[PDB]
């Protein structure tokens, strides 16, 4: 899970890093600097899951493509105004003992936590409206 | 110059109205039942040599939809007929359509003549089968 400038100034042990809402892991750090949209970020980080899955478990296999997918369409400004809550359900959906192994759940940890402190670039890419049908002439639609 | 019984009992005499011993002509509808059919095949007996009887309505022409163990599965079983009108409820100008046809019927005589074996599935075929577009649902 990523972290900010106020999760600095704290020792870099197993169960310190865990109470700030992220885990320690290999232990090599990654700086992120201002010129760097999280958004493009993250989309890099799920490209690199989704087609790292060994596809044996449905979350992982198909789970994960749709946030590719979502985040594409952030980064390009085609957001729909349900997609960021559709980020929000796969990150729990995708936690530790629902899927086969251990690979689902570190990949939306980047995920859940760049949505957290950086809402606002997330929300920038929602700029066109929700539509995913199309008109059929003769047939009137169920208007919500 | 026919003279028409009318033996309409529920729900497709309704369309009829917005349409003994004296009668040529015997327009059997609504469902038939087991437990009525004697009073329908004594009627029938009763009228002179040339009778016409016309079926109008699914309940009448056959079952329609009460395949069930209390209807008969059509007034032909037990009275000959001579025209069907399908339908639940036909339309007053179907009513209408069937004595236009009936008429060519007492007009052409074993009344068959060789004539009626054309029928309007294949008299009317290359009206309807030319057919390509249709008014939207969506409008009155
Ligand atoms: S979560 Fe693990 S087991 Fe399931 S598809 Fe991904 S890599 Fe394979
Ligand atoms: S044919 Fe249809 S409308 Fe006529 S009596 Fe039967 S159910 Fe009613």
């Amino acid at each position: 899970d990523f972290l900010t400038e106020a999760h600095l100034d704290l020792p870099m042990e197993f169960e310190s890093i865990g109470k700030a809402g992220s885990r320690l892991g290999t232990a090599l750090a990654m700086a992120v600097d201002h010129e760097i949209n999280m958004v493009s970020l993250v989309r890099n980080l799920e490209e690199f899951f989704a087609r790292e899955s060994c596809g044996w478990c449905t979350p992982c296999r198909d789970g994960l493509p749709w946030s590719v997918k979502i985040l594409r369409a952030l980064e390009r400004g085609e957001g729909q105004p349900g997609d960021i809550e559709t980020l929000e359900q796969l990150c729990r959906f995708l936690g530790p003992g629902k899927t086969f192994c251990a690979h689902a759940p570190g990949a939306v940890e980047p995920l859940q936590s760049a949505i957290k402190y950086f809402r606002e670039e997330f929300e920038a890419g929602i700029k066109q409206p929700f539509s995913n049908t199309h008109l059929i002439n003769g047939i009137q639609p169920n208007l919500l | 110059s026919i003279w028409p019984y009318n033996f309409g009992l529920s729900c497709c005499y309704v369309e009829m109205v917005t349409s003994p011993r004296q009668a040529d002509l015997m327009v059997v509808a609504g469902t038939c039942f087991t437990k009525m059919a004697p009073v329908i095949q004594r009627l029938y007996d009763q009228m002179l040599e040339p009778k016409w009887v016309i079926s109008m309505g699914a309940c009448a022409n056959s079952g329609g939809m009460y395949d069930i163990y209390s209807v008969v599965q059509g007034v032909d079983k037990f009275i000959p007929v001579d025209v069907y009108i399908p339908g639940c409820p036909p339309r007053p100008e179907a009513y209408m359509q069937a004595l236009m046809l009936l008429q060519e019927s007492i007009g052409k005589e074993q009344g068959v003549y060789r004539a009626n074996m054309q029928s309007e599935r294949e008299r009317k075929r290359g009206e309807r089968i030319a057919v390509t577009n249709l008014r939207t649902p969506d409008e009155i």
